[PDB]
């Protein structure tokens, strides 16, 4: 049974500006099975306020999601999205890289 | 394949009745229709797999029950007259369907107000004519089943205890005796014809013999007359 | 949309019968012919879904896209060929539409007419109109006290005899509303 | 432009964690526009065009379709899994669609995957098909038989699903036949040092479709270009990007009918 690990993208909506009202999302795409496990962290923590897309279909059989999030960016906050899935070990934090 | 049962009801108008329907080919899908003259099929309900039901075109007084992969029972709570009709039960391997219905053998279905106008068949026996012998050296029988209500008789020939079909010739559906009336009583005809020769011989034995389904035994009786069953009106006639 | 199909067709015994059926203007999974004797279950006959002739014995089921219809087309036609046939349609929600039906009549070849109407007394009257031709049609009396059935075909298996037959009962003025042959015997 | 209409059908065996058995789902272009799964056991639209020109009437006879093809599917995987000796959680796939292309020529695909890998693969024109290995192979021969059920697949790829994505077209229009241009930009860093970085990145475009080249003096680059996915921006519009290492560069993006050069 080959399994494949998820593809994790971490971009805003807009060219990013510190001060300026974003949308921060998280694109994880490619894999396979299904059962997947996203967050979005704000300086490690958890963020409430989040919305996503329904699991979708990709014509190469994997599956793909959307995560996204209202947030102003600023010098002094980190953003990450946490993503666990059969393929990982522990779940997987990936940093935004702040465009 | 598919087993339909009853083959006739007699309903008042207000029992209940269940139709049953069985398959044993594993076919996920089901269907009950009801047929009518003029009209094509038409679904009352059908069941897709097991564990799923839906309405059809004419859904309502009646409902349904998807038991089991192979079970699909039909339920009319409270007969109505307009439920007067002949209902087949259908089975396909999936749905959509691009193969096979299979049909059961159908159930002929009779709601009344009153079951005072069901009446058994009178049944006689006409002997052939010495002038159809004398021209055609052939002889022809003919049986009348007169004054029966439903509709629902199958008639037979027999011949010295053995049941015939050659030069046999049933209506194929009965008359009303009383064409202008709604529940008019019905009449059939049946023709046997014989040589000449096997009507002359005076050992042969001649018997038509109508199927008639009527009443039950749970069915309540008050009348003076008897009460019309489901029962067998036969006449019988001797050669020459 | 609809499934239209003629109520009643007659062809004569031995000839060719073509059976039309115009279907549904709006989504199209296929159609189906099924036969059904009088008082029997529907059997199936054919399901065609692209264009052309599927033949199987003496039935071929012809389907045209473009021209929105099929037909049933029965070879050789036998007494045993009377019965109803129905199409029915699949539309663009997988929902099957069932045409009316289509009853058809077999006209027996009468090799040797002789018709006649004969007298029958009861075994504890009627009277037998037998043995005319195919074309002669039996009309419904207008006198209220008198029954008349439809032509009846009785086929004598062991002699190759087949007859054609209509009974009245309440004798030379019996089939008096039907036009009869002029040769018909009206024996004393 | 071209355009799709597509169907998937995903079965998971002994699923955990909340994840449904089965799930359905449609789609015209990239967007989806009906869902079906094993805990609502219902059809519904999932775009607001569609729920605007179909009756809540049109989803009844779909239903009772899906609670039949849901229980074929648990079938099917099981016996899947019989054929290979698997025990656990394994997934059967399938996806059914059409493409109207810019030139009005059509496709048609019906394709089966077990545990994402191809499986059965349906040939329209040869009315059969194509089979990975031996346990394919078996499926392949009982589907084969069936020829009524392969002539009725053919004339669904062909004509239904044709004429629905048409209608569902028309129905979301106003979303899918729009264009929203890219916003186009050239940036440029000192990275290692000697090495330039040249990154050509665009945005806020619908439809997602879009050509973008590095050229060197008008010419094709025989370099190495990276390029980034076209990505959902989650406004219903897209992003993406190509970055080459300078050693006259132009950034080249289609999109839509229109060209447009960034010259550095």
């Amino acid at each position: 049974m080959i399994q494949r690990t998820p593809k994790i993208q971490v971009y805003s909506r807009h060219p990013a500006e510190n001060g300026k009202s974003n949308f921060l999302n998280c694109y994880v795409s490619g894999f396979h099975p299904s059962d997947i496990e996203v967050d979005l962290l704000k300086n490690g923590e958890r963020i409430e306020k989040v919305e996503h897309s329904d699991l979708s279909f990709s014509k190469d059989w994997s599956f793909y999601l959307l995560y996204y999030t209202e947030f102003t960016p600023t010098e002094k906050d980190e953003y990450a999205c946490r993503v666990n899935h059969v393929t990982l070990s522990q779940p997987k934090i990936v940093k935004w890289d702040r465009d | 394949g598919v087993t339909q049962t009853p083959k006739f009801q007699v309903l008042k108008t207000g029992q209940s009745m269940t139709l049953q329907c069985a398959q044993d080919m594993n076919h996920n899908s089901m269907y009950w229709y009801r047929q009518d003259p003029g009209m094509g099929l038409r679904l009352i309900y059908y069941s897709a797999s097991e564990g799923t039901t839906d309405k059809g075109e004419v859904p309502n007084g009646y409902n349904v029950s998807r038991l089991n992969k192979r079970e699909f029972s039909l339920r009319l709570e409270s007969a109505a007259p307009s439920q007067t009709s002949v209902y087949f039960c259908a089975s396909s391997e999936t749905d959509p369907n691009t193969g096979e219905l299979f049909f059961g053998e159908g159930s002929r279905l009779t709601v009344l107000e009153d079951l005072k106008n069901v009446f058994p068949p009178e049944v006689a026996v006409f002997e052939p004519s010495e002038a159809e012998i004398s021209h055609t050296q052939k002889a022809t029988l003919v049986c009348l089943a007169t004054g029966f209500y439903p509709d629902h008789v199958e008639l037979s020939w027999w011949v010295n205890g053995k049941e015939v079909h050659s030069g046999v010739c049933t209506d194929p559906q009965p008359l009303k005796e009383q064409p202008a009336l709604n529940d008019s009583r019905y009449a059939l005809s049946s023709r046997l014809r014989v040589s000449a020769t096997f009507w002359q011989n005076p050992r042969n034995h001649f018997r038509c013999q109508v199927q008639f389904y009527g009443l039950s035994e749970n069915d309540e009786w008050t009348q003076d007359r008897a009460k019309p069953v489901t029962q067998i009106v036969s006449a019988e006639a001797w050669g020459r | 949309q609809n499934i239209d199909q003629p109520t009643e067709m007659t062809a004569t015994e031995g000839a060719i019968v073509q059976i039309n059926c115009t279907y549904q203007t709006s989504g199209f999974n296929g159609l189906f012919w099924y036969q059904q004797h009088a008082g029997e279950a529907p059997t199936f006959l054919s399901y065609n879904v692209l264009d052309g002739l599927e033949e199987k014995g003496r039935f071929s089921s012809f389907l045209s896209r473009s021209k929105g219809y099929s037909y049933l087309l029965l070879k050789e036609l036998q007494m045993k060929d009377s019965a109803s046939y129905l199409c029915a349609s699949i539309d663009s929600n997988y929902q099957l539409i069932w045409g009316a039906g289509t009853k058809l009549i077999i006209k027996p070849d009468i090799q040797n007419p002789d018709p006649a109407v004969y007298q029958l007394r009861d075994s504890k009257s009627v009277c037998l109109f037998t043995d005319f031709d195919s074309q002669t049609n039996v009309s419904q009396s207008k006198d209220s006290d008198v029954y008349i059935t439809d032509k009846c075909v009785l086929d004598m298996r062991s002699m190759d005899f087949k007859s054609n037959s209509a009974v009245a009962w309440s004798c030379a003025n019996a089939f008096n509303n039907s036009i009869i042959p002029e040769d018909t015997f009206f024996p004393s | 432009r071209t355009h799709s209409l597509r169907y998937f059908r995903l079965g998971v065996s002994d699923p955990i964690h909340g994840v449904p058995e089965f799930i359905s789902v449609g789609y015209v272009d990239s967007h989806p526009i009906t869902t079906y799964d094993s805990v609502t056991r219902q059809k519904e639209p999932r775009a607001p065009w569609m729920a605007e020109n179909l009756a809540p009437d049109h989803w009844e006879r779909y239903t009772q379709l899906l609670r039949g093809w849901q229980q074929m599917f648990k079938v099917e995987l099981k016996r899947l899994q019989r054929h290979y000796n698997h025990s656990g959680s394994h997934t059967y796939q399938r996806m059914i669609g059409c493409e109207l292309l810019e030139d009005g020529s059509t496709t048609g695909f019906l394709q089966y995957a077990y545990d994402g890998q191809d499986f059965l693969i349906f040939n329209k024109d040869t009315l059969s098909w194509l089979a990975v290995d031996n346990v394919a192979h078996t499926i392949k021969q009982a589907w084969e038989a069936n020829q009524h059920e392969l002539l009725y697949q053919k004339n669904w790829l062909e004509e239904e699903c044709i004429a629905w994505l048409k209608r569902f077209l028309e129905y979301g229009k106003d979303t899918l036949q729009r264009t929203e241009p890219p916003l186009v930009r050239v940036n440029r860093k000192e990275t290692f040092p000697g090495v330039t970085a040249l990154f050509c990145k665009a945005h806020g475009f619908y439809p997602p479709e879009i050509y973008m080249t590095w050229m060197k003096n008008g010419e094709e680059i025989v370099q190495e270009i990276d390029y980034g996915d076209i990505l959902p921006s989650g406004d219903g519009t897209y992003q993406a990007w190509a970055s080459i290492e300078l050693d006259l560069y132009s950034c080249h993006v289609e999109h839509s009918g229109v060209h447009m050069v960034l010259q550095v």
